[PDB]
RNA sequence: AGGGGAUCGAAGAUGAUCAGAUACCGUCGUAGUCUUAACCAUAAACUAUGCCGACUAGGGAUCGGGUGGUGUUUUUCUUAUGACCCACUCGGCACCUUACGAGAAAUCAAAGUCUUUGGGUUCUGGGGGGAGUAUGGUCGCAAGGCUGAAACUUAAAGGAAUU
């Protein structure tokens, strides 16, 4: 039977949605059995800072983090992204701490 | 309300729906093609003559094992070839 | 009901919920009897004498059944003004 | 349920319980009668006619002041169209959709809203043959629809 | 990986409940006493439950537990309360809302009133 | 040995209740086995069917037997209990017990005008369990039990003479079919008649008269 | 489409009762389903109600007493032969007993009991029981 | 929820119903009465609108249609029926 | 087996037996 | 039926006031409440006083029937109560369960803390309702104190109420307590607060 | 049948990997992918839930419109508008709790109001295989589609849960 009500989701009143494309598989992939992560990390790494901080140029520098929604297609997400797995009582869950 | 028009002026839908829907069913389907007569080795009889063509041990399904005595035998009638198994503790020592 | 000449047959007469008239059933194992004492004058709540009420099961199970009952005690005069006619 | 889309609709007009005049919203019937009139004479069709009475002079509905329909009332003093404002105006709307299919070939959406556009005609063509309001054996399309408009 | 079996401590539980007087906070007194009213067919077994009580002795003077309070532990709680002297008046005469006021008017005689006003 | 928990178990041994026509009017839990068997020293107990029960294990299985269990008299108060134990007598004892628990009663009714003795129930009514309706529907004077064997041992044990049943769905899940009846059973007394119009007193409980001889002392 | 109307009613009513509502609002309300509501009465299922005389339509408010059951329509109007009638009635009510099978006829819209001592039957509504 | 005495309930509860949805249906839209800062003649105007309403002969323009309840020409006094 | 499969393998001797059929003519 | 000298006294309304029992209520609704004398600006419901001091004598009335005094049993989980209803018990027959309420206790026969009533008094629906829940299999009437955004589901008389906490819970146990006993128990006249406190009760050291 | 032919890319090459790989991965690469004329009519074309209609249980949200606010806020004085805000309210797309009903169950405010069986209507199914085959019609430029058997053949094939 159906896993999920709602199944991969978010088709609703939707007909047939546009695909986006997988990060890492590069599989097309309908937008919404998706599984988009935003990853706003810093465009350097935490031991990188400290020596770009100790030679570099201008009053400490503002430092800007890079902006990326990844979209990890559902498969690919079960090489450890979000996703996980769940129980049958888990998977009501809405929200991610 | 489900299906069936609980009209009442609805008859003849009703009717000619319940004829297709009919033919679904095989026994009633059977009757009617008349499978009977066309085909099913016996004239749609209860029992036939036929001659003791050749004797043949079919060897039996799973589970079980054995094998069979039965004989291919050509009916009279129709001319048809089929193999009629023999009851009980061989008997073709009765049948040749 | 009753055999022909009089002689009542049929026992276990079944209570009747107050607030629906619906049939408190034998099992069942969700309704109630609720009793509220008659009342007087300077402590005085009189022992023996209730105003008595059964709320069937099936309304409580619902979760409206406080309305109902304050309804029944509006009728019965044991309380004034606590539920109206009009919501 | 709504004629032709999925949509359920209920926007609507309501109307009042009195049958009777709104007492204090005066003037008279004749008065009334002469407005209907002389919105007819100008061109407008009853619908148009009776938003016209409603908002700026004293009007409900003219069934409620004058005692007869505002068409009724048309038909009366004869100067009520030959085919039925509704029905007219469908008829338009269609005349219009096969100018734009005309134009543009490829438009597949609007020829289903025209194939919709033209079974409601069809619909109140043959409602208006049953009531006899279009006369018997015309039926109304694509040709002779245009010559029909205006 | 000295954790008192659940045995042990249902034991203690017990006799706590039962002779909650004469269990004099040491362990010595403690054990002998446990010997005597509680039937320990052990030795070891015996002086565990003892400790066990010792121990929910201890607990016992800094504060109540929970399943730890039968009776006479009660009564040391029961009657050891009770504040009282401030009540519900104080900080000027009653404090009110325009909403209250107006279910003032409806239904009660004559109330003081300190109305505020109450907004986003 | 007797020994009472429960106030209605007290009561009954102080024998201050007669019938459990009483207890039924009140709709009175009763936990306590042995209040019915005080009450109905008339009960004909039938055991159904015991099928083995299975439980898969890394070893082996686990065969429970689950154990059906009517309990009845003439009266029209039946039981049922269904138990899965290990033990096979055990069972069934448990059964029983659980059955007496159980116990309820049935608007015995007229076939069709009142003569003598009701042997048939009021209306036609049903049940249904998992997917199995029992119909059961008042058959005339003499016209028998008509029922599957099950539903008609359950009949048999109610008091009822007279019943024509519509047993529908799988009926052979044995088990199932026997709850449905029961529910069907439980529901005669749910059916309004108009024989059932008139206003009835609502007595005080026996929890709410015989108070004080009531819980432990 | 409100296709029938004494359906409706019938429907709506059942619904009351099911939940344990003491009065319900029927929306479009005929002669038909006052008839009908006036039967019910008689025999005592319906307790007093209320037709509001719209401006327009119809609108019927019940009061329920508890006492019903089912009400229910039969879905075509079956025209039925005085010897039919007792077939129906063995169907469509819980006793040969009591309740009542609620038969429009030429005398107008009476129970099935009436119906027989009036001796004239013809097609069935409802049904009471 | 089980006993709603039907048929007479509370003014506000009307108010907040769908204007359709009530007993008797009555409309929820009423006329203004409106004077104009030109002559002092008051017009019987319908609270909506959908036509730009002039005056008994003046070219004034009393109302703009929007969707619903018709927005008043800047400053122009209204009665109520 | 994979029901698509199964259709596919139909539709490539319907169309053998089609091209018999032609031949054949 | 009606003592008539039983209308709410000013004294004791001024109580209730100050418990602020009315003038809690958060923003949110339960569909089955008509014991709501308007709304206020910004997050508050208010309580038809009169109507819940009502309720509270009717349910007292309803305490007053049942003859065995320790049969009437009252319930408490949430702290903000604990205390005050043990006070109720001390004051009242009345066995308490305050804490960890036993789930199955008034079902299975066999516990250690077999309590079976006949009158069952709730602080909190949205807390408690695992004890409300087991009152249904056994039959037990629940009268509670109803936060008027908490559900109905078997409750005969619920005493309309503020659950916030605080002075409400404890205030309304009081009072409950006070009517209690002016129905059948000591405390005999109409008038006089006596040395039965409000303040007995309450939320006292955390 | 023309154009346009970037990217990717059925076929093909072609490198590995493998016992083997005209499979998975790598690199090229026509057809195609765009598009204008036409056709073809199928898809897990799925919400696997026919369309209308009525009713029963709450709840916040969210989009679309619409009234009710001495509500906030923008200030260019009073402002008049917009954007919020609160209370509604129709219409929708859904969702969360409860089931008091269903249902075999999973679950469902509909899959409810069905043995207490009847609002109006279409269409489809009758154990699994054989078989969506064969033949015949047809509509296709073909690939194919719509319709669509039986002979045989077997006691299971299924569902939804549990260990
Ligand atoms: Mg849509
Ligand atoms: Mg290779
Ligand atoms: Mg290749
Ligand atoms: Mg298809
Ligand atoms: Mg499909
Ligand atoms: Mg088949
Ligand atoms: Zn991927
Ligand atoms: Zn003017």
């Amino acid at each position: 039977p159906k896993k999920r009500a709602s199944n991969g989701r978010n088709k609703k009143g939707r007909g047939h949605v546009k695909p986006v494309r997988c990060v890492n598989c590069s599989r097309s992939v309908p937008k919404d059995k998706a599984i988009k992560r935003m990853a706003i990390r810093n465009i350097v790494e935490a031991a990188a800072i400290r020596d770009l901080s100790e030679a570099s140029v201008y009053a400490e520098y503002a430092l800007p983090k890079t902006y990326n929604k990844l979209h990890y297609c559902i498969s690919c997400a079960i090489h450890a992204r979000i996703v996980r797995v769940r129980s049958r009582t888990d998977r009501r869950i809405r929200a991610p701490p | 309300g489900k299906g069936k028009p609980r009209g009442l002026n609805s008859a003849r839908k009703l009717r000619v729906h319940r004829r297709n829907n009919r033919w679904a069913e095989t026994t009633y389907k059977k009757r009617l093609l008349g499978t009977a007569f066309k085909s099913s080795p016996f004239g749609g009889s209860s029992h036939a003559k036929g001659i003791v063509l050749e004797k043949i041990g079919i060897e039996s399904k799973q589970p079980n094992s054995a094998i069979r005595k039965c004989v291919r035998v050509q009916l009279i009638k129709n001319g048809k070839k089929v193999t009629a198994f023999v009851p009980n503790d061989g008997c073709l020592n009765f049948v040749d | 009901m009753e055999n022909d000449k009089g002689q009542l047959v049929e026992l276990y007469v079944p209570r009747k919920c107050s607030a629906t008239n619906r049939i408190i059933k034998a099992k069942d194992h969700s309704s109630v009897q609720i009793n509220i004492a008659q009342v007087d004058e300077e402590g005085r709540a009189i022992p023996g004498e209730y105003v008595t009420y059964a709320l069937s099961g099936y309304i409580r199970a619902r979760g409206e059944a406080d309305d109902s009952l304050n309804r029944l005690a509006q009728q019965d005069g044991l309380l004034k003004n606590v539920w109206s006619y009009s919501r | 349920g709504r004629m032709h889309s999925k949509g359920k609709g209920m926007s609507s007009s309501a109307i009042p319980y009195s049958r009777n005049a709104p007492a204090w919203f005066k003037g008279s019937s004749d008065g009334v009668v002469e407005q209907i009139i002389k919105y007819a004479r100008k061109g407008l069709t009853p619908s148009q006619i009776g938003v016209l009475l409603r908002d700026a002079h004293g009007v409900t509905q003219a069934k409620v002041i004058t005692g007869n329909k505002i068409l009724r009332i048309l038909k009366s003093n004869g100067l009520a169209p030959e085919i039925p404002e509704d029905l007219y105006f469908l008829i338009k709307k269609a005349v219009s959709v096969r100018k734009h299919l005309e134009r543009n070939r490829k438009d597949k959406d609007a020829k289903f809203r025209l194939i919709l556009i033209e079974s409601r005609i069809h619909r109140l063509a043959r409602y208006y043959r049953t009531v006899s309001v279009l006369p018997p054996n015309w039926k109304y399309e694509s040709a002779t629809a245009s010559a029909l408009v205006n | 990986g000295r954790v008192r079996t659940k045995t042990v401590k249902r034991a203690s539980k017990a006799l706590i409940e039962k002779y909650y007087p004469k269990l004099t906070m040491d362990f010595q007194t403690n054990k002998r006493l446990c010997d005597e009213i509680a039937t320990i067919q052990s030795k070891r077994l015996r002086n565990k439950i003892a400790g066990y009580t010792t121990h929910l002795m201890k607990r016992i003077q800094k504060g109540p537990v929970r399943g730890i309070s039968f009776k006479l532990q009660e009564e040391e709680r029961e009657r050891k309360d009770q504040y009282v002297p401030d009540v519900s008046h104080s900080n000027d005469v009653l404090n009110v809302d325009t909403q209250t006021a107006e279910l003032v008017n409806s239904l009660g005689l004559k109330l003081p009133l300190s109305v505020s006003s109450v907004s986003a | 040995g007797w020994v009472p928990v429960t106030k209605l178990g007290r009561l009954v041994k102080a024998g201050k209740i007669s019938s459990i026509e009483e207890i039924f009017l009140h709709s009175l839990p009763v936990k306590e086995f042995q209040i019915i068997d005080q009450l109905l020293p008339n009960l004909k107990d039938e055991v159904m069917n015991i099928k083995p029960v299975q439980k898969q294990t890394r070893a082996g299985q686990r065969t429970r037997f689950k154990a059906v269990v009517v309990v009845g008299d003439s009266n029209g108060h039946v039981g049922l209990g269904i138990k899965t134990a290990k033990e096979v007598a055990g069972a069934i004892r448990a059964g029983i017990i659980i059955a007496k628990l159980s116990v309820i009663p049935i608007r015995r009714g007229y076939w069709g005008t009142n003569l003598g003795q009701p042997h048939s129930l009021a209306t036609k009514t049903s049940g249904k369990c998992g997917s199995v309706s029992v119909r059961l529907i008042p058959a005339p004077r003499g016209s028998g039990i008509v029922a599957s064997p099950a539903v008609k041992k359950l009949m048999q044990l109610a008091g009822v003479e007279d019943v024509y049943t519509s047993s529908t769905g799988s009926t052979r899940t044995l088990e199932n079919t026997l709850k449905a009846a029961f529910v069907a059973i439980g529901n005669t007394y749910g059916f309004l008649t108009p024989n059932l119009w008139e206003v009835q007193a609502l007595t005080p409980s026996p929890m709410d008269v015989y108070a004080d001889y009531a819980t432990a002392s | 489409t409100r296709t029938s109307v004494l359906a409706d009613a019938l429907n709506a009513i059942n619904n009351a009762e099911k939940t344990g509502k003491r009065q319900v609002l029927i929306r479009p309300s005929s002669k038909v389903i006052i008839k009908f509501l006036q039967v019910m009465q008689k025999h005592g299922y319906i307790g007093e109600f209320e037709y509001i005389d719209d401006h327009r339509s119809g609108k019927i408010v019940v009061q329920l007493n508890g006492r019903l059951n089912k009400c229910g329509v039969i879905s075509p109007r079956f025209n039925v032969k005085i010897a039919d009638v007792e077939k129906w009635t063995a169907n469509l009510l819980p006793a040969r007993q009591f309740g009542y099978v609620i038969l429009t006829t030429s005398a107008g819209i009476m129970d099935h009991e009436e119906a027989h001592r009036k001796h004239v039957s013809g097609k069935i509504l409802g049904f009471v029981y | 929820v089980l006993v709603q005495d039907l048929l007479h309930p509370t003014a506000a509860s009307e108010a907040r119903k769908h204007k359709l949805k009530t007993l008797v249906q009555s409309p929820r839209s009423h006329f203004l009465d409106v004077k104009c800062p030109g002559c002092l003649n008051i017009t019987t105007v319908f609270s909506h609108a959908q036509t730009a309403v002039t005056c008994e002969s003046c070219s004034t323009v009393l109302c703009t249609p929007t969707g619903g309840k018709a927005k008043l020409s800047e400053g122009t006094s209204f009665r109520r029926k | 087996m994979r029901a698509k499969w199964r259709k596919k393998r139909t539709r490539r001797l319907k169309r053998k037996r089609r091209k018999v059929r032609a031949r054949s003519k | 039926s009606l003592p008539s000298t039983f209308d709410l006294t000013s004294e004791d309304a001024q109580l209730l006031l100050a418990a602020r029992v009315h003038l809690g209520a958060k923003n949110v609704q339960v569909h089955q409440e008509p014991y709501v004398y308007k709304a206020r600006p910004d997050g508050v419901n208010v309580i038809n006083v009169g109507k819940t001091w009502e309720k509270i004598v009717l349910a007292a009335r309803i305490i007053a029937a049942i003859p065995n005094p320790e049969d009437v049993v009252a319930i408490s989980s949430r702290t903000y109560g604990q205390r005050a209803v043990l006070k109720y018990a001390a004051h009242t027959g009345a066995t308490p369960i305050a804490g960890r309420f036993t789930p199955g206790s008034f079902t299975n026969y066999i516990t250690r803390s077999f309590k079976e009533p006949r009158l069952v008094i709730v602080t909190d629906p949205r807390s408690d309702a695992q004890a409300i829940k087991e009152s249904s299999y056994v039959n037990i009437p629940v009268i509670a104190l109803t936060d008027l955004d908490s559900p109905s589901e078997y409750v005969d008389v619920a005493i309309p109420c503020n659950n916030r906490g605080k002075h409400s819970i404890g205030l309304i146990w009081y009072l409950l307590a006070r009517e209690v006993l002016r129905l059948r128990g000591a405390l005999p006249d109409r008038t006089q607060p006596w040395a039965i406190m409000p303040d007995l009760y309450f939320y006292r050291n955390p």
